[PDB]
């Protein structure tokens, strides 16, 4: 608001912004002998008593403009103090009203109170951190210098519209200002558009600026510089700030002020569940049928395909492990972001050098110089599709990823810089599993997700040893236990039926196994609204060791591909009935009737023997959600 | 920020 | 929840624990030729199915117990599954139930799911912060160390009672282990109670419980050890975890978890509106009359009191800027703290050597070897009373502190740190107010809160020159211009009214100040809910000097002692009439009708030359408030 | 945590 108060004793000027109400204290300077009063003011303005008043303090007067003013004090409001004794007082009142409006994409629309609501229903805009390189030529991360070196980078910032209406001489006696809080000064950047040069930034916490008289429009391009964190919420605010300094001698002194909010864009990640766009493997030695299967895969699915040579390869073959693609998205643009982990093996070189580039975001979070356990490989790095719990929604699914049960001296858990970065991602709430049990440690080795026609559109698939039990004695009592398992392979031995029904410590292991599978069932059962019917198990064997940590006894089947309805699963090497494999066969059939194809891809030899799967050596880049992530209220 | 964990991976 | 299968090949040993929901799956090992099946029980537990049914995957059975199990496997279930070929097969369960029962103070009454929500309608227990010390012979907070060094600290704790009720013999094949995580095990510390030893703490993440067999109830206490701040929101979760641990070679299982929420308490300010209880004063030299006004403005407020000589006082008379006096509370006690400012001036040995002890907490952020300013003074420290804006409520009042309008090159502000730990304590979020435009910049300076007993029940006081400028202009054209301002005091020069009156630099830098006064009335306007029938306006005049900034021209009457319906004011010296000075006639005439006396204290030589007033040099602990912070929702 | 704070000021 505004508040002026009239004296007889001299004229005032002040100046009414348009968009404000402005109350005028009348009791303030009011004659002291004076009982009453009366207000005519030019037609140019609106005055409402919320003819003769008394002058009690209850009542008030507002005054409203309608258009802006094309010169100085051109409307004149008269105040006439009716007394008992003595002539009536008049006094006098000039006002000048300007127009002052910041504006952003507020409505999240695209197309350009004061405070960021989550929901359908809210208001406030979102930046986009720049994290991509649109220059060819450069070797950083655009948003680290202070410049803007191509056009097109131009398309990844947030306009932000100054709208100034005055007359011609206001601003000989009045300035604008901009500037953002010092603890943001350093997560966000604000260039001005005439080509551009930086107004707002880490070392400028305020900017003067300098505009025209009459009518003016301005034009500001917002980048940010952070994602959000746990010292970073995520609220960025931009304030404009109008100042009198009419006399010399005295400092400025502030007369209106404005502001916008905007919300910094989190990381989102992507289900299973999506359309395939792009598929990365890799290739080492012996790959050339894996490469072949992946890549034949890929074009049925329709997708492309990208092959990281051996050169640059350094012996690692884990593309899963090490990186993990999501998207950021703003009402004006939606590009995809890698995340890469504190791992830094082999493929340290890939996506740094290979991912990143044109509309390709790069971020990463943790200790790269060591001091990390195999718990912060990507295998501890899925999401589950949009899941309703209990009459709570989440359209873009939950984070889930695994670590000790409690804390102990040999437990090992996800490093926590990586987890407050996931939990301060609010729009996927993290949920945590008990998979430290697996002598890698990977959730990826014993859930998995899968697209259905009906019911709610998605299934989890939960490796569990008592389904390859009873299909094994199924097996056995139908006749046929001189089957031999590992068949195909001629390095490994053969084993037959009877002696891997009749082991001991293998059921032993497996009953342990069993029971960890269901804790983790029961888990995700209460965390995901899920029933017994959205739940399939794929039979799977699982062996202790150095420890007593798990080992697939024969390639796991759970760790398996998905690109639309096709599927890359790894090859068990079953036993054999009448030209067909077991496993093969009941899996083909549990999974058939909901609408798939299942293709079996070999990496016993290349794979298998250094503790791997098909999915835990390829990744895949999936079609943003369409589901805008801030109409989601958290 | 961001850029300065992109600096210290190029570097490593 | 508990999902144990049922296979007819061999009998199932199983636990379920009282309070747990527990369905049976009785498709996994039907037999395939199978149609349908029946349940009997024994009549200790409860079959549900949610005679003979189909043994579709949609059917449900749920078991419960009733009461505590006194011998392992003493009930036991059978199905008989029905087949259309060869005799219906049997299947058998046994069932041992326990009771383990973690219970605290989650009812928030005083007397010993799974979430803190705040609201009346909440759960969720609360921490203390074990900030003071108990020990008369210790020279460190008593959260330090790892002992409990006398029976008395024991109150200020949180009580935990583990009930369980297991059979004799149960405790031989399982294992009960208390936890917190990793990223709160370093805020939290937990003895076992017989005489009491460390259990939890930031040494030992995990601790395994011996228990005996039968009925048994554990004491468990608990502290904490850091008040909330932005790393840390404030949720505390302690986990009882009961491990199988049948199998030597196996490693153990998790087989169920419970849990509790605590929330720390957060640290409470008291406005101006509270009772007080205890006066804080410092003496330096010629105070003996000063010291004499306090302590009978005491005395007649039926208080205590508590003076500093000048051997610890080391020439530092400032309390007010140093330290500030809250309180935290939780259901079964509520303890003051005093917050130590990062000022290091000659009272910094009063906070922590003779205010801390026996049920007083000590508290501090920021950086204490230099790099603060002004500002951090406790000056821009301020409480409103309980206030309703625009429909949201607050019972605990609004933090108020000032700083620079927008960040500059000669701006100030308060420290960050300092900032950010006022913001993490909810219950009272902070406001920011303009005050640096005062030459010292304390917002103690300008406003100041009184109870009333009507309307709202508290009314804000300003500091306001036009008061002072028409009080002046009606004694002059009553005639008595002549009247000198600072008569009393000799050294400094009498000044006439006319003087003063014609004067236009003073008029211009006192229309500098009612301007920054006015942005600021309309700001707390806003955020308070005040109408202008809560504000009342007390004359006063300022004077701008090196580098532009507001100095009182003559005794700051804003900045006065208010100890319930009592009131020590600032001795302004103004210009008498008729025997009495027409400032004190005013200001007295402006009070007394809210129901209060006025008392007048001369501090002109002794704290105005060296920029003070009484409320500046003086401290006062208040009753904290009847209404519970839990109660709030923010 | 509030005991190193309590710590540094005594030795100040
Ligand atoms: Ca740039
Ligand atoms: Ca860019
Ligand atoms: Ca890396
Ligand atoms: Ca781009
Ligand atoms: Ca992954
Ligand atoms: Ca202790
Ligand atoms: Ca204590
Ligand atoms: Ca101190
Ligand atoms: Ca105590
Ligand atoms: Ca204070």
């Amino acid at each position: 608001g505004t508040l002026i108060r009239v004296t007889p004793e001299q004229p005032t000027h002040a100046v009414c912004v348009l968009g404000t109400l402005t109350q005028l204290d009348i009791c303030s300077s009011a004659p002291d002998d004076c009982t009453s009063f009366s207000i005519n003011a030019s037609p140019g303005v609106v005055v409402d008593i919320a003819s003769t008043w008394p002058l009690d303090p209850g009542v008030e007067v507002t005054l409203t403009m309608k258009a802006a003013s094309g010169s100085t004090g051109d409307q004149k409001v008269q105040i006439s103090y009716y007394g008992p004794k003595t002539p009536p007082v008049k006094a006098l009142l000039y006002l000048t009203a300007v127009e002052i409006s910041l504006c952003a994409d507020i409505t999240r629309t695209g197309k350009v109170q004061r405070t960021w609501t989550w929901g359908p229903c809210g208001q406030g805009a979102i930046l986009l951190v720049n994290c991509d390189r649109d220059n060819l030529e450069s070797s950083a991360m655009d948003c680290e210098d202070d410049e803007v070196l191509d056009s097109e980078d131009l398309q990844d910032m947030s306009l932000m519209t100054l709208s100034t209406k005055t007359p011609k001489d206001f601003f000989t006696n009045h300035t604008l200002v901009l500037h953002v809080a010092r603890s943001e000064m350093d997560k966000v950047r604000v260039f001005q558009a005439t080509k551009c040069s930086v107004v707002l930034g880490p070392k400028w916490p305020s900017h003067y600026l300098m505009v025209p008289g009459g009518k003016h429009n301005m034009d500001f391009y917002v980048e940010a510089l952070a994602f959000p964190d746990t010292d970073f919420p995520g609220l960025i605010t931009l304030t404009i700030s109008l100042l009198d300094t009419s006399n010399l001698e005295l400092p400025e002194a502030v007369v209106f002020q404005d502001s916008v909010v905007f919300r910094v864009a989190p990381w989102i990640m992507t289900p299973n569940t999506q359309p395939p766009q792009e598929v990365y493997a890799c290739s080492i030695f012996e790959n050339e049928d894996f490469l072949k299967s992946v890549t034949t895969l890929a074009m049925k699915a329709k997708c492309k395909l990208t092959i990281c040579p051996e050169e640059e390869n350094m012996d690692d073959q884990w593309m899963q492990d090490e990186m993990e693609i999501g998207y950021i998205q703003a009402p004006h643009k939606t590009l995809p972001v890698v995340f890469d982990s504190p791992r830094n093996r082999g493929l340290k070189e890939f996506p740094i050098k290979r991912v990143m580039g044109p509309d390709f975001g790069y971020v990463t979070r943790g200790p790269q110089t060591g001091g990390i356990s195999g718990l912060d490989s990507f295998g501890n790095l899925e999401v589950s599709p949009p899941v309703t719990v209990r009459g709570k929604e989440y359209p873009l699914g939950r984070i889930l990823f695994g670590d000790s049960c409690y804390p102990s001296n040999d437990s090992r858990q996800m490093h926590q810089a990586l987890q407050d970065f996931l939990s301060a991602q609010q729009v996927q709430a993290p949920v945590k599993l008990y998979s430290d049990w697996l002598s890698v440690g990977h959730v990826d080795e014993f859930l998995s997700f899968v697209p259905a026609p009906d019911r709610k559109g998605f299934r989890l698939l939960l490796a569990s040893p008592r389904s390859c039990y009873k299909l094994f004695q199924e097996q056995q009592n139908e006749g046929h236990g001189e089957a031999l398992l590992f068949e195909g392979i001629k390095k490994k031995k053969q084993q037959k039926i009877k002696n891997i029904l009749s082991n001991k410590t293998l059921r032993e292991h497996n009953s342990f196994v069993e029971r960890c599978i269901d804790w983790n069932r029961e888990l995700l059962k209460r965390e995901l609204g899920l029933a017994e019917s959205d739940i399939i198990d794929i039979p799977q064997l699982f062996k202790l060791k150095e420890f007593s940590k798990a080992e697939a006894f024969f390639p796991n089947m759970v760790n398996m591909l998905v690109l639309g309805k096709h599927l890359g699963i790894p090859k068990p090497f079953g036993p054999v009935i009448n030209g067909r494999c077991c496993l093969e066969e009941k899996v083909c059939s549990l999974l058939e009737p909901l609408g798939l194809q299942c293709t079996f891809i070999n990496d016993f030899f290349t794979y298998h023997i250094r503790h791997g799967e098909v999915h835990c050596g390829t990744n895949v880049r999936r079609k943003p959600f369409s589901f805008k992530w801030w109409n989601m209220v958290p | 920020y961001e850029s300065c964990r992109y600096r210290q991976v190029l570097q490593l």
